């Protein structure tokens, strides 16, 4: 537990866990302890701060959404009818904390340094293959059970929030999920770019539900699958068996999911409901090209017809393709689809006709709601551009979810980075600096 | 090679209202003509004289009472196209 | 102004009292003149810049319709460009070159805004077209106006630095 | 039929609806009636640009062009009065709709020419006695072709019409009166002439389509330039229904 | 120069009637500005509307007046256009549309007055500023 | 108001006080 | 909250920040030992 | 403050555009870059004078042998980049080299905007822009900029100078 | 206007540009590769190769 015998300075501590089950067990199950606490401090924190008739965007919260999405206390148009049920989540996630608490201390502290000698189950190697795959496994039993979990909350305990749901968003029980694989692994080959959108392009509730059954039986098959397995001649010359090895590639999916996440909250408006989390960049400034072609076409102007200072319509545009879309800068976001615009869509996109006399004073609430809370903000939390004098105490959930979710990628791609080149050198035995003796590039013929 | 706008500045138009030309949020400095007055004057647009404006149909006594009022604020000039297209009498680009 | 005032005190006309102020004096209150209006990579004399200065063109006094005399706001040396303002005595903004024309309040046919010369080549003329009244108004940031011969050296209408100037520079 | 989502990304929402080649039908007018035009749509397939021939005695000549701004071409959703002439000639006036497109297409050479593909203020007719719209009736007509950019548009120096400087700032003692072109800018607006021919009639649903062939001209800038003139050809739908 | 007495001096009603705020109630009284009204309202304009501000000589043309608190009051109950032709409490946030605006359900009768105080009190505090816009910041 | 702080304090200080505990009893530290 | 549990109003406005505190332990804990 | 120092020398001097400052900036950067493409090779070129994964304990300050391999990292980046250092006593000096004479550059810039003589301008695009409409580069919206930044801040940045600027002569793109 | 090289490549036959216009007055038509544009591609980099073979030998 010192650098002389550890070889590790206590900068870099917890590197000496490497080869002891037992303490690592305990290291892991407490920073779950964490996690847990975390998630449920902050619920309570959350709830205590929570204003029901004020919106969930404005109060600064993320936790709170979450949950709403899944269909607990919340009704019609996002309104909250019942905050008990964010209680509860908040004091079980809580509770549960300290039961992860007290093994985490306990298999830390005191609990026997190796698993090796107290059980040949629990007790590990990371260079025997047979004995990761196996707990891969379990986990992957684990990851597929949970995504039954959110399957089974939206068919069968109450459903999710569709923010698409006819008449205005509401709590659906989702009846039929896709199970097409052409559209569900349809959306694994999507483009990741504008107008396409990879996996972040979901839309509807019914491919996320099916989604979900999809990954769920996958998981528990490739779950079985490992622990009945042992890794083929091709897998074992190709990666680094090694502790720090499985770390890293762990850390390089961590990493892309991160990035994932990063496009999710900033892009979806279905599994992120603007009704919780406010509007995305797109949706803003496109209420307020539709804010305008109101308060205008109410004066008597004729949109439609309405040359801009470039030539471009004013108001009413084409697509590259030839959609019709709003003018101006929001030309970039004519990719956006949300509830409160697609009644005035067409076959060939915006249709004027509806835009002339369908209109509804919700549409224009909603509209002037979403331009006056566009995801713009200070560090600070003062609401709108930089030169916006203080006044609103405003930043957008999204911007807070996209912006820390992309700091902790990137350095977890560091962490990828950092980890692998070092389980490279170590499994290869140059982790420690050249041998003076046996310098490798010495034998090498020169370069010219 | 003239200006036609800052030409324009020089006759009533850099003066008063002008009910063939001027933008419609300039019926907001008297009272009582936006938005409603303003939208029926801009979309009855052109007139040859200022107390056209009375003649525009639909009009309630009330309405041309306040008209009336502020037939001194108004005047008409030769129709700009500079100033009428694109919408510009809707919407000239300019806000605060 | 000290020797013009001098001059109305004396009994002059404000054509003669103008007229006695010397050229080479008039000349030295240009911005043109200034050394700090240079660029570093503007080479050449002076002369390659507003060209070769002729004659001068006389005192440009600005009046409104209502009569009252209005002063130029001049160029400091930090600008590049200068936006056109006219104030009174008091410095009370009372016309300018608007930028957008929409809400124009201070616009030079607003406020009926004339130039008349005093002394130099444009002595007791006047100007009221809007358009030539504005050029007059846009060179009187720059302080005296003045005429220059801008084909002998093809000058390019772009300030240069004084020997003044480079000297310091180098 | 088709919605958004199976159009979308795919160029036909730039297309103008066609009629079945069954379409070679007649539509009845009634003198007693009023009718209206409740959609047309012009889907352009040709820019020809008349060169300018050098200097001497040439017959001007249209050249092909490419475009370069894709498919943003089509004016859609127009409507407006369809009257009927007491010598029976029909008379479309049109009064709202996307009646305009910028369009930028590139010469032999490299020259670009921006122009404003319009119809606005469009006053085109028939022929006397129109008791029926067949597939031998042609529309023909005028419109106001305004300034490609409006009073508002800035140049790269800051200069304009109703908003920016003056003069070339950049060019501070400078002679004005040679950039006196490119510091005034001036608002154009032109007529153009356009022949809508039709080809398909459906006297059931009143729906007819053809070709048509304008001719106007291009952007001078602010007046910085001279315009040319573009001839613009393609298809046109139309959908016609009692007031 | 401080928050005294006779700038917290506002009209009352139509007819020249005067009250004095207190300076508790003209801070909280931006409160509740930056709670219900700030998001449209900020520095005196209106982002969804910028032809109309807040400034107290454009609110005097208005029909009805309301360049007086229960001028302001009335509006935050019944809001109208400019004119007064049409009522908006359809689209602008008020007790008879607490329904669809949340935020105006829990305005006490007290509250409506500190709210409308603070507009007449800010434009004799930060002048040209209050409904100017980003030429004044 | 200030019982604000007074969570802090004896939170805070639950921290510190484990170690101050270990130490005195020269414990597994 | 509910108001039954609005007594620990200021504990719950603590809670959150607690984590972190177990990053800070780790070097009182660190500089107990010495740093070994 | 110092923003504002920096914010001021746009609008008015063109900073940027001054050859000097790019050679500063080239001096600052790529002394950043020698600072750190040098402690990361001798950090990952070290012998190996130990067995402790904390290979900082293997070093001595009295020893005579090099603690990394100057063959070795002469050879990676002759083959990544190129080329390659291969006298230590030349590497170290261009170290001081690079960074010292990239702030001698920009400190004889700021000595010519003591006498506003910037590089504010290109004569020959000038000419060409004011009489050509249609001709546009990332030179002349910068000055658009520039026109912008002091005609907003001027009358607050230089009080001294009593500046009134009416909304109308404020040099504004549309809408905004 | 003073062209040397042009004339050899119009006298083999390219007569056609990228640009769109061709010698002989016509426009519309389309040369390929093959163009003036495409034959100075061609030589510029036959001359690179050619570098790097002298290089080698
Ligand atoms: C400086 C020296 C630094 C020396 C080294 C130390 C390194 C760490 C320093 C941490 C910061 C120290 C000061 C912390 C004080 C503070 O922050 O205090 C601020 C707040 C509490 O203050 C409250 O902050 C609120 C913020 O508004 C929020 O709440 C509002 C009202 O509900 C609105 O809803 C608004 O939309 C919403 O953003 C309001 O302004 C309240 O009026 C105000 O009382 O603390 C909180 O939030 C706590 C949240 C912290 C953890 C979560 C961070 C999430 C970061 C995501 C993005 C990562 C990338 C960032 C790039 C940069
Ligand atoms: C290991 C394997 C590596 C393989 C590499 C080679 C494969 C290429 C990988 C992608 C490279 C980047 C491409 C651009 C990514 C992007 O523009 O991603 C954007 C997309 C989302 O796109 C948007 O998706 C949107 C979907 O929303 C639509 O649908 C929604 C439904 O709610 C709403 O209705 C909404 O209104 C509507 O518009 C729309 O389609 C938009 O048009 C569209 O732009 O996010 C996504 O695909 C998420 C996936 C990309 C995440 C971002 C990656 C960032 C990587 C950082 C690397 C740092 C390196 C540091 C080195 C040191
Ligand atoms: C997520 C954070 C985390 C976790 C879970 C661990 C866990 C662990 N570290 Mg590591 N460590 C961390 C962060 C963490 N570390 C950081 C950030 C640093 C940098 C300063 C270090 C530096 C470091 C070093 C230098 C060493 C470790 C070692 C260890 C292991 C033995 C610790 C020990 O014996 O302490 C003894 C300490 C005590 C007995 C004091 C009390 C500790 C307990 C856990 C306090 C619990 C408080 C909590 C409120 C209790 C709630 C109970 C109930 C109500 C639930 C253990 C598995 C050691 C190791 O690898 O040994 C083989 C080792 O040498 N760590
Ligand atoms: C990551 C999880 C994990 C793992 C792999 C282990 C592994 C081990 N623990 Mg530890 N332990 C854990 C968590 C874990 N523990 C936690 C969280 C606590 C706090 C409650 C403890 C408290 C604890 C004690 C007090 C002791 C051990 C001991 C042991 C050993 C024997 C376990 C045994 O016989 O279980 C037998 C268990 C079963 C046959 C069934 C267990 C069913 C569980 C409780 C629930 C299953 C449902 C589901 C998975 C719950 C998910 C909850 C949540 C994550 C969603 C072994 C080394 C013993 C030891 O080392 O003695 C020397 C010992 O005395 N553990
Ligand atoms: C947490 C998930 C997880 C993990 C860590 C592993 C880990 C492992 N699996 Mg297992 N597996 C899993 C889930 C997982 N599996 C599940 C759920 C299933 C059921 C479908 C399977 C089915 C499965 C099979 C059938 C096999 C493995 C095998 C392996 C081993 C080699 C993997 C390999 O070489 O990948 C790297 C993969 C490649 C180098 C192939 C090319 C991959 C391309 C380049 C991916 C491109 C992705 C693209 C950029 C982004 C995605 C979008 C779209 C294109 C899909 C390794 C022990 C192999 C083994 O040895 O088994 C004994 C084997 O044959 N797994
Ligand atoms: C103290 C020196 C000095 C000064 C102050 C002047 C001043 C003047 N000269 Mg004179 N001149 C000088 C020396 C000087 N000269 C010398 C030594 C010669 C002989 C070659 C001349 C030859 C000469 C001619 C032929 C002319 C002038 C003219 C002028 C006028 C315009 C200058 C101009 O535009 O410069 C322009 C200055 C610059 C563009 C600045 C150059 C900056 C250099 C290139 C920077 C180099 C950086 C370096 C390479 C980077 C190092 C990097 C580091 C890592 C090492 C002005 C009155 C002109 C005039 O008006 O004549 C009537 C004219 O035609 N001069
Ligand atoms: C890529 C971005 C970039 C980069 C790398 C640089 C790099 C540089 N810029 Mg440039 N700049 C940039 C963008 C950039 N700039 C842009 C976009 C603009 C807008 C136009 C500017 C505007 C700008 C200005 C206005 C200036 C620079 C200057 C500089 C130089 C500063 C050198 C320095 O460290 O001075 C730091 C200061 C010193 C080294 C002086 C001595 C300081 C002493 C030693 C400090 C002592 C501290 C004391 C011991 C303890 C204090 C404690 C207390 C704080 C608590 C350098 C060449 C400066 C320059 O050219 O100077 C000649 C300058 O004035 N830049
Ligand atoms: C011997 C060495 C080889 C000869 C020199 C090779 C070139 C070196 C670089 C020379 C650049 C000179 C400017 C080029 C543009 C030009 O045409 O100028 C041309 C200019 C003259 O300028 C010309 O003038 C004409 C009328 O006489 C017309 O107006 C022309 O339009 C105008 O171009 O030549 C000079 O000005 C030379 C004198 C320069 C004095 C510089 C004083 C400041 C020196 C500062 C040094 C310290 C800073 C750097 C420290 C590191
Ligand atoms: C670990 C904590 C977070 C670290 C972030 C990244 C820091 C290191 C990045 C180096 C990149 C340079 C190129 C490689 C450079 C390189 O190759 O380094 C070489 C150097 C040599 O260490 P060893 O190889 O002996 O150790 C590697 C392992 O075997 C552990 O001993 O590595 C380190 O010292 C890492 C120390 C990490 C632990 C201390 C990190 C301190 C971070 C301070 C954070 C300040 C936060 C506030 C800021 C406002
Ligand atoms: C290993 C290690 C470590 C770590 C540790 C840890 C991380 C631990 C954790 C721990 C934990 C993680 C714990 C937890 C706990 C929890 C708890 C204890 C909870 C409780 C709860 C409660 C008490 C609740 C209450 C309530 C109710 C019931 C209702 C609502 C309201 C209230 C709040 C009142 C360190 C680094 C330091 C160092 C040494 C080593």
């Amino acid at each position: 537990r010192d650098q002389e015998s550890s070889g590790f300075a206590w900068w870099a501590g917890n590197a000496r866990l490497i080869n002891l089950s037992g303490k690592l067990l305990g290291a892991h199950v407490a920073h779950a302890g964490l996690i847990v606490f975390w998630a449920g401090a902050m619920t309570l924190f959350e709830l205590a701060h929570f204003i029901p008739e004020k919106p969930m965007y404005e109060q600064g919260l993320i936790l709170i959404p979450h949950i709403a999405t899944l269909g607990w206390g919340v009704g019609p148009g996002g309104e909250v009818v019942d905050t008990f049920p964010f209680f509860v989540v908040g004091v079980v996630h809580l509770i549960s904390s300290a039961v992860l608490g007290f093994g985490g201390v306990y298999h830390a502290i005191r609990g026997p340094e190796t698993l090796e000698e107290y059980s040949s189950f629990f007790g590990y190697d990371w260079k025997d293959k047979n004995k990761m795959t196996t707990i891969l496994g379990f986990h992957l039993i684990v990851l597929g059970i949970g995504a039954l979990l959110l399957v089974a909350k939206a068919m069968f305990f109450g459903g999710l929030y569709d923010t698409w749901a006819p008449g205005g968003g509401d709590v659906r029980v989702i009846t039929n999920p896709t199970l097409d694989p052409r559209v569900i692994f349809g959306y694994l080959l999507k483009s990741p770019f504008g107008g396409e959108g990879w996996i972040v392009s979901v839309n509807n509730l019914e491919d996320v539900v099916g989604g979900h059954i999809w990954i769920g039986l996958i998981c528990i098959a490739g779950g079985i699958w490992h622990i009945l397995t042992t890794p083929f001649g091709w897998a074992r010359r190709a990666f680094i068996w090694s502790g720090e090895a499985y770390l890293s590639y762990s850390l390089g999916a961590l990493s892309m999911m991160g990035f994932i996440a990063t496009c999710f909250v900033w892009f979806n408006n279905t599994v992120y409901p603007s009704e919780f989390y406010g509007p995305t960049g797109p949706e803003a400034s496109q209420a307020q090209a539709m804010t305008f072609l109101i308060r205008d076409q109410k004066l008597g102007a004729n949109v439609g017809s309405a040359q801009g200072p470039t030539g471009l319509g004013k108001y009413l545009m084409r697509s590259p393709t030839g959609e019709i879309i709003f003018g101006g800068e929001t030309m970039r976001f004519w990719d956006f689809r949300g509830p409160w615009l697609e009644p005035l869509r067409g076959p060939n996109g915006l249709d004027l006709n509806k835009i002339k006399n369908d209109i509804q004073p919700w549409q224009e609430r909603r509209a002037a709601e979403y331009m006056t809370h566009a995801p713009l903000g200070s560090l600070n939390s003062v609401g709108g551009v930089a030169t916006e004098i203080n006044s609103v105490n405003f930043v957008s959930p999204r911007s807070w979810l996209a912006t820390s979710h992309f700091v902790l990628a990137f350095f977890f791609l560091v962490g990828h980075l950092w980890h692998a080149g070092r389980a490279r050198a170590a499994a290869a035995g140059f982790e420690k600096g050249i041998d003076r003796e046996s310098e490798p590039v010495l034998s090498m013929p020169s370069l010219d | 090679l003239v200006n036609v706008v800052d030409e324009k500045l020089g006759t009533a138009y850099g003066e008063k209202i002008d009910l063939n030309n001027t933008n419609i949020a300039a019926f907001i400095q008297y009272r009582g003509l936006y938005p409603t007055l303003a939208k029926l004057i801009v979309k009855n647009a052109p007139y040859e004289s200022v107390e056209d404006v009375l003649n525009i149909p639909g009009l309630t006594e009330r309405q041309k009472q306040i008209l009336r009022e502020n037939l001194e604020h108004f005047t008409v000039t030769e129709v700009e196209t500079a100033l009428v297209e694109g919408g510009d009498r809707y919407n000239n680009g300019l806000y605060k | 102004n000290r020797r013009v005032q001098a001059s109305l005190a004396s009994g002059a006309t404000l054509e003669e009292a103008w007229s006695a102020i010397p050229e080479k004096l008039a000349f030295y209150d240009y911005i043109g003149n200034n050394p700090a209006k240079g660029g570093l990579f503007r080479t050449g004399p002076m002369n390659k810049g507003d060209g070769i200065a002729q004659a001068w063109k006389g005192h440009a006094v600005f009046r409104n319709k209502e009569g009252e005399e209005l002063f130029v706001r001049r160029m400091p040396a930090f600008f590049e460009s200068f936006p056109v303002i006219l104030t009174d005595k008091n410095g009370v903004v009372k016309a300018d070159i608007p930028f957008r024309r929409a809400e124009s309040k201070y616009s030079f046919e607003q406020q009926g805004v004339t130039v008349s010369f005093y002394g130099g080549e444009l002595n007791g003329q006047t100007f009221t077209d809007p358009p030539t009244v504005k050029s007059y108004a846009r060179k009187a940031i720059f302080g005296e106006i003045f005429e220059f011969d801008t084909e002998t050296l093809n000058s390019d209408g772009i300030f240069r630095t004084s020997p003044r100037g480079w000297f310091t520079f180098a | 039929t088709l919605t958004y989502d199976d159009i979308v990304g795919t160029g036909l929402a730039n297309k103008c609806p066609t009629l079945d080649d069954t379409a070679r039908g007649a539509y009845p007018i009634d003198s007693s009636q009023t009718y209206r035009i409740a959609r047309l749509c012009l889907q352009p397939t040709t820019f020809l640009v008349k060169e300018e021939p050098k200097n001497k005695r040439q017959e001007a000549e249209f050249v092909p062009t490419k475009l370069v701004t894709r498919e943003t071409t089509s004016l859609d959703q127009i409507q407006g009065e369809l009257k009927v002439n007491s010598d029976g000639s029909l008379t479309f006036v049109e009064e709202d709709g996307i009646d305009f497109q910028p369009v930028t297409v590139q010469m032999a050479g490299g020259e670009r020419i921006p122009l404003l593909f319009t119809v606005k203020n469009l006053v085109a007719s028939t022929q006397p006695n129109v008791t029926s719209i067949t597939t031998s009736t042609d529309f023909k007509g005028e419109f106001n072709v305004p300034s490609y950019r409006t009073a508002n548009f800035l140049d790269p120096k800051g200069r304009g019409l109703a908003s920016g400087y003056d003069s070339a700032i950049a060019l501070p003692q400078a002679k004005e009166e040679e950039l006196a072109r490119a510091n005034v800018k001036r608002f154009s607006l032109t007529k153009g002439q356009i022949s809508l021919n039709v080809a398909k009639v459906d006297g059931r649903t009143g729906e007819i389509a053809g070709t048509f062939e304008s001719e106007q001209l291009s952007d001078d800038d602010m007046g910085a330039h001279e315009p040319h003139e573009v001839k613009i050809q393609g298809v046109f739908y139309a959908s016609i229904e009692p007031a | 120069a401080e928050l005294t007495p006779e700038v917290l001096t506002v009209p009352l009603n139509s007819e020249g009637k005067t009250i004095t705020l207190t300076e508790k109630q003209y801070l909280e009284g931006k409160r509740l500005f930056q709670y219900a009204c700030a998001s449209c309202h900020v520095g005196g304009i209106t982002k969804t509307n910028p032809s109309l501000d807040l400034r107290t000589e454009t609110l005097a043309l208005a029909t009805p007046p309301r360049d007086n608190i229960e001028g302001l009051v009335d509006y935050m109950k019944n809001p109208t256009t400019y004119d007064g032709e049409q009522e908006i409490a359809e689209v602008h946030p008020s007790l008879r549309s607490a329904d669809i605006f949340p935020k105006m359900r829990n305005l006490t009768e007290k509250d409506l007055v500190a709210i409308a105080g603070h507009i007449l009190v800010e434009p004799k505090i930060l002048g040209d500023k209050w409904g100017g816009g980003k030429v004044y910041y | 108001v200030i019982a604000q702080l007074t969570m802090i304090a004896m939170i805070g200080i639950a921290g510190p006080m484990i170690i101050f505990l270990l130490a005195v009893r020269r414990g597994n530290l | 909250l509910p108001e039954a549990y609005a007594i620990f109003d200021p504990l719950v406005d603590v809670l959150p920040v607690i984590p972190v505190l177990f990053l800070a332990l780790a070097f009182v804990w660190q500089a107990a030992v010495g740093f070994r | 403050a110092i923003f504002r120092f920096l914010l001021f020398f746009q609008g008015f001097h063109n900073w940027t555009l001054n050859p000097f400052h790019m050679m500063g900036v080239a001096g600052v950067l790529g002394g950043a870059l020698l600072c750190a493409i040098h402690g990361a090779t001798v950090e990952n070129t070290l012998f190996q004078d130990g067995e402790g994964a904390s290979t900082f304990r293997a070093f001595n300050p009295t020893q005579a042998e090099e603690t990394y391999s100057m063959v070795t990292a002469n050879r990676f980046w002759s083959q990544i980049f190129g080329i390659a250092f291969s006298n230590k006593r030349w590497l170290h000096f261009f170290m001081l080299f690079v960074p010292v004479t990239g702030l001698w550059m920009s400190a004889i810039g700021v000595v010519g905007l003591a006498l506003n003589l910037r590089s504010y301008d290109f004569i020959s695009q000038e000419i060409r822009a004011a009489e050509d409409p249609e001709f546009e580069t990332f030179y002349t919206k910068n000055l658009l900029l520039n026109e912008g930044i002091r005609a907003w801040m001027a009358p607050q940045d230089q009080p001294h100078e009593n500046f009134v600027f009416p909304e109308e002569v404020l040099p504004r793109g549309n809408a905004l | 206007q003073g062209m040397f090289v042009l004339p050899f490549m119009a006298r083999l036959g390219v007569t056609g540009s990228w640009s769109g216009w061709s010698i002989t007055g016509e426009t519309g038509i389309d040369p390929g590769f093959w163009s003036f544009e495409g034959v100075a591609l061609a030589h510029i980099v036959l001359s690179g190769l050619l570098f790097l073979a002298a290089c080698w030998h």
